[PDB]
C-alpha cells in the first residue's frame, strides 16, 4: 500500500502545484485521513461443483480354471461285530494204563472217612464206582488246611484238584464280565472244583475261607491214574476168566472183549440162592471165587409125583460156568442154584451176548473140529 | 562451444556510462598500464543470450529469431517496463571487473527473458545459450584484452583500485532495446558492436498508445523516493 | 463182496507203510512259498507252491524245538506215522514230509473249501437229505479206520472240511490212533465225548460211533443233543443218555440216533454183531448209494466259496529223538 | 523538494513499522509542517550607484620604442640679454593739426585753478605757453577723486596722464632690480608723470595715496590736440598778416613761414610807447589789433632848434606795418610811436629776417615791375 | 652748377613716380628664400635670392592682416609711396614690391655689411675726419631729400647702415614724409629731438639738420650732446640748447655744431639764407670733396666684416583700403 498511497498524493501534486507540499500532505491526507468506506462487502460462498465426464478405456484377458471336489461323511461304529472265532478239544495227561510195577499215605478217621464218602455220593466220577477204587481214592486225598481270609480258588486259574470241606466257612464269588458277586457261602459242608479231575481248565467261581478251616483234595493225575490202574487190571482179570471157558475159546479177542466191557459182578453171601428152579434163563454165570451148589427137585421126572426135596446135580468152583443152556435154549431153568461160601460170579445176560456176538451156537461151530465135543459138553450127561 | 554472436542490452542511460568512465579513469589514474583492459567506449551492453551464427543464413536466422522473440518479452512484462539498477562493483575471480546488477523481481524477468529467447533461436536451428547459470553484470574490464600485464606482473585487478565505487549507484536502465551483436567484426564508429538487427521492446512502451498524460510519472518518482529511502 | 476186497487191499497198503513209515520224502527247495494262514493259537501253517508241477499244498512248521513242551509230542510223532500210512477219498492227504534242524514239516493237500462249522452255523441246520448225505461220507470213513483199527477219536463240525467238490475233508489227527485191545486218554470235544471215555471203563471203536450220533443229530437240529452250558451238565446229560429231539426230526432219523447214542454198549451201532452194517441197513440211509458217495459220483447239496520268512539253524538239533519221522 | 518529501515519509514508516500508513502520514506532515525555521537573510544597501559598463575584452599588442633623456639642474633665469642696448624710436598719436570744424568741461575755482597754474610754472611743456593754451589746458583738466591705500600710477604701467595734487599725502615707491624702495612722500602738493604727455611709455615709479585726496589729471591726447591746433590757428593768423604786407608780396611760402616760425607778438596797452624816436632800429612790427600814432618833435628840421612838442606824421591800424626802415638803412629812428588804445603787433627782428631771408632790398626787387612802386613806398612822400 | 641740374632733373624723375606709384612689380615666384633674420620686436624680415639674375635682396614680410593694429597703417602705405619715389646713393633701395592675400611685401636692396651703432660704440668714437666723412654723406642726402620736400626725421646710428664699400646707406623710412609747409608728429629718438618737436610748435626741414648737428657731435665724442638717465632731462637739455665740448674737439667743429645745434632757428645751419651751403662751405667741411663722396670715389676709413615657412591665404583679404601698394 505505501506506493500506492503517495503516489495518488503525488498526481494530486503535479497536477495542482500547490506552493507548500507539506501543507498540502496535511490536506491531502487528512481527507484520506477520515477513511470512510461508502461500501463493503462481506460474502459467504456455497460449495460448488463443477461436472466432467471421463475417457474410456479397454481391457482384454481370457481366464480358464479348472477343478474338482469331492466330500465324505462318518457314521456311528453300531452294529458291533456278532460272530465267535472258534470251539476247543480238551486232553488229560496220558498214562500207560497196564500197570507199570507197584512202585499216597494221608490218615483218616472212620469219621472223616465216612463223611467223605457221603459228600461223593451224587458226584458223576464217584457215583458209580466200586467199593474198592473209591478206598483207594479217599486214601489218595491229602489233607489241606487253611486259615481265614485265604483263597482256596481263584476264578480263571488253572486247575488241579477238587476239594471236599472239612471244617470252616467259606464264600463263593463269580465273575461276569466287570461284575463281581458274592454269590453264596459253605458252612463246614461242600465239594468244589470236580471238574478239575477231568482235564485242565480254568476255575470259574472263586471261594475264599472266612474262619479257619480244613478241606480234603484230590489231584487229577492221582485220581486218574487210580481210576484206569484199576479197571484196566478188572479188564484183564475178566478177560482171563472168559478165555479159559473152553465154550468161548473160538471167539476173537475183539469179540472177548465187548463181552469184558459190558460184563457184570455179582457177591453172594454163603447158602444164597443165585439161580432159581423154574424161573426164566436170561444170563449165564462164571465163578470167579467160592463155591455154588446146583440143586434139583427131583419131580419133573416122570407124570405128577415124587422126591419133591433136594438133590445136588453138581458143584461148581473158580473158574467154572452154570447157567449155560439159557445160551442155546429158552426152557425154564432146570434147576437152583446157590453159593457155597461166599461167592463171587460174572453175570452176563444172554440177549445183550446175541446181540454183540451173534447166537452161542454158531460159535461152537466155528472150530468144527471140536463141534461134536462142544455139543456133548452142553447137552450131555455130566 | 564458442559463441560469435550475441543478444546485447545497450546501455543508453548517459548517466551510467558516465559513471563507468569515471571508474575506468580513476582506476588509470591509480594504474595506467592498466590502459588496455578497460572496455572500449561506446560498448556497454548486458549480455542477454550467446549463440553461433557460423554463415550468412544463419546470420538471417538470427535475424529472424530476435524479430520472432519480440511478442514474447512483451507477453512476459505483462505491461511493466523492465528497469535494471546498476550498483556496486565485482570481479569473476579477480580477472574481469564488472557494475552488478541490483537484486530486484527484475532479476527474474531478466532470467525468463534470456531463457525464452535460448529456446526461441533453437528452435529456429540456432546453438544458443548455455549450461551455466545466467547471472548478468555489466563488464568494464578484463585483463586477457591486454595479454602483456601478464608477461609484465599484473595478473589480477587490485580490489583496492575500485574501493571508493563499491556502493555507487551508476543509475537504471529500462529495457526497450535488443541488439543482435556480432563479437569479432569491426566495431561501430561509436564504440559499440557491429549489429546485424535490432528490435525495441517498447510501445515505446506503453500499456496505452495515448498520452496519460505524464500520469504515471508519480509512480516513478514514489517508487524511486522508496529506493532512495532504502 | 469189493467192501471185503477193498479192506483186504488197505490193510495190506497200511500195514506196509505203517511198518515202514516213508521218512523225509521231498526237498524243501522244490516248494517256495505264498501266503500264511496258519496262526490261531499254535502252530504254523502257511501256504505253499510246487515247482516242476506247480501244485498247491499246506505245510504245517512244526519246530523241532518247539516240541518237548506244550502236551505232548507223541500224539504228533505218532499223528505223522499214521497220516503218512493212510489212504481214504474223505481224508486229508500227508503228501510230503521232510525234516533236518528245522526239522518236521509236513505238507498236507490243499482244497480251497469251507469250514463244515461255519457252514452249518450260518444256515442253522441241514435238511435231513443234505445231512444223510455228509453222514454217509463219515460212516465210510469209519469203517476204513477201524478195518486198520485207528480211531479218530475227535469227530465234530470243526474238523471236518467241505473240498470244492462239495465232499467232506476230514482234518486234525491229534488224537488218532492205533488201538487194538482198549485205550483210556480223556480226549475229544466236551460236546462230543462218550459216557467210557468220561467215566474211564476204558474204550476202542465205540466212541467215534456215538460221536457220529452226536454229530448227525447237530446237523439236523443245528445243535448238540446234550448241549449245557457248564460242562459239568453237558457230562451228567451225556452219561443219563436221555435225548430229547426237535420235533420236525422224522422217525427214521431218531430210531437211528436212539441206536447210536447209546449208553447201553450191548445196543449200540456199530459196537453189535453186524458192525457198520447195522448203520449202512437203516432205514434212515436207505435212499443212499454207499459206492457213488466213494466215488464221489453223486451231487453235493452245497459248493462252498472259492506273513514272514523263517530259516534253519544251519545245523540239526532235536534229531537226536525225532529220529523216526 | 517533492522526492525528499517522500523519502523522509518513507524513511520514518520503515523504522516506525505503522499499520495505518494514512494516520502516520497525518501525524508525520503535521509534525513536519510547522517546519521551522525557513530562511536567514542580511540586507544592506549597495549602496547603488551609477556606473560605466564593466566588461570588455582585451586586445594584445607588442611594441617597442627608443628615448632621449636630458637631465639639468634648474635655475630661475630671471636676467637675460637685453643684447641691446640699442636706443628706440618713440612716437605720439598723429592729428590733423588744421582745425576740423568746432565739434571738456571739467569746473574749478578761482583757488583751484590759480593753485594749479602755480604747480605748473617749472614744467617744461607748460613752462612757455601763452595765456590762452595755459587756461584751455587748465580747462581740459578733469579731478580724479582717491582712497587711501589707492595706488595712482604703478610702475611699468603703460602712462597716458599727468597728474597735480589737489589734497592728500601719497608714498613714492621705485623698484631697481629686485629691491623696492620707498623713496620719498608727497603732502598735498606736488605733480608727476609728465612724459606721459609726450608720447606711451612706461612708467618709472608708483605712487599710493596714504589718505583721502584729489588729483588733477592731463590725458596726453587731450593735451597735444588742444597745444597742436592752437599753433596751427597761430600760425595761419601769423601767415595771413605777412602775406597781405606788400612789401613781402614776393616771399614765397617756405619764406613766409620761417618768418612765422620766430615772429614775435607783444601787447600795449593805450598810451605806452612802442618805439622811441631816436633809439635803434632793430625790427619792425604789423599791427594785427587797435591803433598806432607815429610822433616826430619838429627839431631835426633845420639847423638847432623849433617845434620841440610832439606831431602826427601817420597813424596805422589792423594789418599795418610800421618801423619798416629799420629793414633798409641803420639811422637812428626818425619818430615815436605809441599805442593808440589796446594793441597787439608782429614784431619782426632785423638781423633775424636778413640771416633767414637775406637783405630786404632784395626782395623789393625780385618783381621787377614793382620795384619802382616799393622804392617810392619805402622812401617816398606819403 | 651742376647741383641744379641734378635736383632739378631729380625732383621731375621724383615727382613722376610719386603721382603713379609703381605698384605690385615683380611676382614672389621669381625669388626662393634663403636666412630669416627679420624678427627682433616687430615685422618679419628674411633674406632671398632671385631667378634669373640671381641676386640677393631683403625682402619685409607685411602681412595685410598684421597692419590695422599697432600704431598706424599710414606712416607705412606712405613710407612705400617713398621709398619707391626716391633714388640716391646712400639711401636704400626699394627693388621689387607687391602683394595679393599675401599683402605687402617689400624687396629691399641687401648690403652684407656693419651696423652704424655696432661700429661706433666697439672703437668708442671716429677721429674728426672720419666723422666728416659719414657727414658729409648725410649732408648730401639730406639736400637731395629736402630738395623732394621729404623730411626723415629719425637720424640716428642706429638707422645707418656701412656697406662693403665703406660708404653709408640709410634705412628705416619710418618717420620719413613729405611736408611743404608746417607738420607736427612728436616723433624720433628721445636723443636726437628738435626743441620744436618736444614742443609742438609746428616744423619741417629744419629738424633734420638739427638731428645732423647730434649725429656729429656723437661720433666725434662717443656720446650724444643732450644725454641724461631720465628722459624728462633729456628734452630740459635740449630746451636749454647748452652744450659742452670735449677737450679734444676742434675750433671748427665747435663753431660747425654750435651752428646745427642752434635752439634759435634764426641762426640753425640749414634753416638760413643759403641754406645746405652754409654748412657746406664750413671751415670744416673745406678739405670735403662733395662730387667725390657722392659717386663714392673716396677711400672709406673703415670696411666692415663680410626660420619657417609660411604661405598665402589662397584669397587676398584687407585688400579692399590696401588698393594703393
Amino acid at each position: 500500500g505505501l506506493t500506492e498511497l503517495l503516489q495518488g498524493y503525488t498526481v494530486e501534486v503535479l497536477r495542482q502545484q500547490p506552493p507548500d507540499l507539506v501543507d498540502f500532505a496535511v490536506e491531502y491526507f487528512t481527507r484520506l485521513r477520515e477513511a470512510r468506506r461508502q461500501e463493503s462487502d462481506t460474502f459467504i460462498v456455497s460449495p460448488t461443483t463443477f461436472h466432467t465426464q471421463e475417457s474410456s478405456a479397454v481391457p482384454v484377458i481370457e481366464e480358464d480354471g479348472e477343478s474338482d471336489s469331492d466330500s465324505e461323511d462318518a457314521d456311528l461304529e453300531v452294529p458291533v461285530p456278532s460272530k465267535f472265532t472258534r470251539r476247543v478239544s480238551v486232553c488229560a495227561e496220558t498214562f500207560n494204563p497196564d500197570e507199570e510195577e507197584e512202585d499216597v499215605v494221608h490218615p483218616k478217621t472212620d469219621e472223616q472217612r465216612c463223611r467223605l464218602q457221603e459228600a461223593c455220593k451224587d458226584i458223576l466220577l464217584f457215583k458209580n464206582l466200586d467199593q474198592e477204587q473209591l478206598s483207594q481214592v479217599l486214601d489218595a486225598m491229602f489233607e489241606k488246611i487253611v486259615k481265614t481270609d485265604e483263597h482256596v480258588i481263584d476264578q480263571g486259574d488253572d486247575g488241579d484238584n477238587f476239594y471236599v470241606i472239612e471244617r470252616g466257612t467259606y464264600d463263593i464269588l463269580v465273575t461276569k464280565d466287570n461284575q463281581t458277586r458274592s454269590v453264596g457261602q459253605y458252612d463246614n459242608r461242600g465239594s468244589f472244583g470236580e471238574l478239575a479231575l477231568m482235564y485242565n481248565t480254568p476255575r470259574a467261581a472263586t471261594i475264599i475261607a472266612t474262619s479257619e478251616g480244613s478241606l480234603w483234595g484230590l489231584d487229577r493225575v492221582t485220581f486218574r491214574r487210580i481210576i484206569v490202574k484199576n479197571n484196566a487190571k478188572k479188564r484183564k482179570m475178566f478177560e482171563s476168566f472168559i478165555e479159559s471157558v473152553p465154550l468161548f475159546k473160538s471167539l476173537e479177542m475183539s469179540e472177548r472183549m465187548k463181552i469184558v466191557d459190558v460184563i457184570g459182578e455179582k457177591i453172594y453171601k454163603d447158602g444164597e440162592r443165585i439161580i432159581a428152579q423154574g424161573e426164566k434163563a436170561d444170563s449165564f454165570y462164571i465163578i470167579e471165587s467160592g463155591e455154588v451148589s446146583i440143586l434139583i427137585r427131583s419131580k419133573t421126572k416122570s407124570n405128577k409125583n415124587g422126591g419133591n426135596q433136594e438133590v445136588e446135580i453138581a458143584h461148581c468152583h473158580k473158574g467154572q460156568y452154570f447157567g449155560e443152556l439159557a445160551l442155546v435154549t429158552n426152557k425154564p431153568r432146570a434147576a437152583s442154584a446157590y453159593a457155597v461160601g461166599d461167592v463171587k460170579c460174572l453175570v452176563m445176560d444172554v440177549q445183550a451176548f446175541e446181540r454183540l456176538l451173534g447166537p452161542c451156537m454158531d460159535i461152537m461151530k466155528r472150530n468144527i473140529s471140536h463141534y461134536e465135543e462142544q455139543l456133548v459138553k452142553m447137552f450131555g450127561s455130566n | 562451444y564458442q559463441p560469435n554472436y550475441f543478444l546485447s542490452i545497450p546501455i543508453t542511460n548517459k548517466k551510467i556510462t558516465a559513471g563507468i568512465k569515471v571508474l575506468q579513469n580513476s582506476i588509470l589514474r591509480q594504474d595506467n598500464r592498466l590502459t588496455k583492459a578497460m572496455v572500449g567506449d561506446g560498448s556497454f551492453h548486458i549480455t542477454l543470450l550467446v549463440m553461433q551464427l557460423l554463415n550468412e543464413d544463419e546470420v538471417n536466422i538470427g535475424t529472424d529469431a530476435l524479430l520472432e522473440l519480440k511478442p514474447f518479452v512483451e507477453e512476459i512484462l505483462e505491461g511493466k517496463h523492465l528497469t535494471l539498477p546498476f550498483h556496486g562493483i565485482g570481479t569473476f575471480q579477480g580477472q574481469v571487473g564488472f557494475v552488478k546488477l541490483a537484486d530486484g523481481d527484475h532479476v527474474s524477468a531478466l532470467l525468463e527473458i534470456a531463457e525464452t529467447a535460448k529456446r526461441t533461436f533453437q528452435e529456429k536451428g540456432i546453438l544458443a545459450g548455455e549450461s551455466r547459470t545466467f547471472k548478468p553484470h555489466l563488464t568494464f574490464m578484463k585483463l586477457s584484452k591486454a595479454p602483456m600485464l601478464w608477461k609484465k606482473g599484473v595478473r589480477k585487478i587490485e580490489p583496492g583500485l575500485y574501493e571508493q565505487f563499491i556502493d555507487h549507484r551508476f543509475g537504471e536502465e529500462i529495457l526497450y532495446q535488443i541488439d543482435l551483436c556480432s563479437m569479432l567484426k569491426k566495431k561501430q564508429s561509436n564504440g559499440y558492436y557491429h549489429c546485424e538487427s535490432s528490435i525495441v521492446i517498447g510501445e515505446k512502451d506503453r500499456k496505452e498508445p495515448e498520452d496519460a498524460e505524464l500520469v504515471r510519472l508519480s509512480k516513478r518518482l514514489v517508487e524511486n523516493a522508496v529506493l532512495k529511502a532504502v | 463182496e469189493s467192501v471185503k476186497e477193498f479192506l483186504a487191499k488197505a490193510k495190506e497198503d497200511f500195514l506196509k507203510k505203517w511198518e515202514t513209515p516213508s521218512q523225509n520224502t521231498a526237498q524243501l527247495d522244490q516248494f517256495d512259498r505264498i501266503k500264511t494262514l496258519g496262526t490261531g493259537s499254535f502252530g504254523r501253517v502257511m501256504l505253499v507252491k510246487h515247482k516242476e508241477s506247480g501244485n498247491h499244498y499246506a505245510m504245517k512248521i512244526l519246530d523241532k524245538q518247539k516240541v518237548v513242551k506244550l502236551k505232548q509230542i507223541e500224539h504228533t510223532l505218532n499223528e505223522k506215522r499214521i497220516l503218512q500210512a493212510v489212504n481214504f477219498p474223505f481224508l486229508v492227504k500227508l503228501e510230503f514230509s521232510f525234516k533236518d534242524n528245522s526239522n518236521l514239516y509236513m505238507v498236507m493237500e490243499y482244497v480251497a473249501g469251507g469250514e463244515m462249522f461255519s457252514h452249518l452255523r450260518r444256515i442253522g441246520r441241514f435238511s435231513e437229505p443234505h445231512a444223510r448225505f455228509y453222514a454217509a461220507q463219515i460212516v465210510l470213513t469209519f469203517e476204513y479206520l477201524h478195518s486198520l483199527d485207528l480211531i479218530y477219536r475227535d469227530l465234530k463240525p470243526e474238523n471236518l472240511l467241505i473240498d470244492q467238490q462239495g465232499y467232506i475233508q476230514v482234518t486234525d489227527f491229534g488224537f488218532a490212533k492205533r488201538v487194538k485191545g482198549r485205550t483210556w486218554t480223556l480226549c475229544g470235544t466236551p460236546e462230543y465225548l462218550a459216557p467210557e471215555i468220561i467215566l474211564s471203563k476204558g474204550y476202542n471203536k465205540a466212541v467215534d460211533w456215538w460221536a457220529l450220533g452226536v454229530l448227525i443229530y447237530e446237523m439236523a437240529a443245528g445243535y448238540p443233543p446234550f448241549f449245557a452250558d457248564q460242562p459239568i451238565q453237558i457230562y451228567e446229560k451225556i452219561v443219563s443218555g436221555k435225548v430229547r429231539f426237535p420235533s420236525h426230526f422224522s422217525s427214521d432219523l431218531k430210531d437211528l440216533l436212539r441206536n447210536l447214542l447209546q449208553v447201553d454198549l450191548t445196543k449200540r451201532f456199530g459196537n453189535l454183531k453186524n458192525g457198520v452194517n447195522d448203520i449202512k441197513n437203516h432205514k434212515w440211509f436207505a435212499t443212499t448209494d454207499w459206492i457213488a458217495i466213494y466215488q464221489r459220483k453223486v451231487e453235493a447239496p452245497f459248493i462252498p466259496k472259492f506273513e514272514e520268512e523263517i530259516r534253519v539253524s544251519i545245523n540239526e538239533k532235536c534229531g537226536k529223538e525225532f529220529t523216526e519221522f
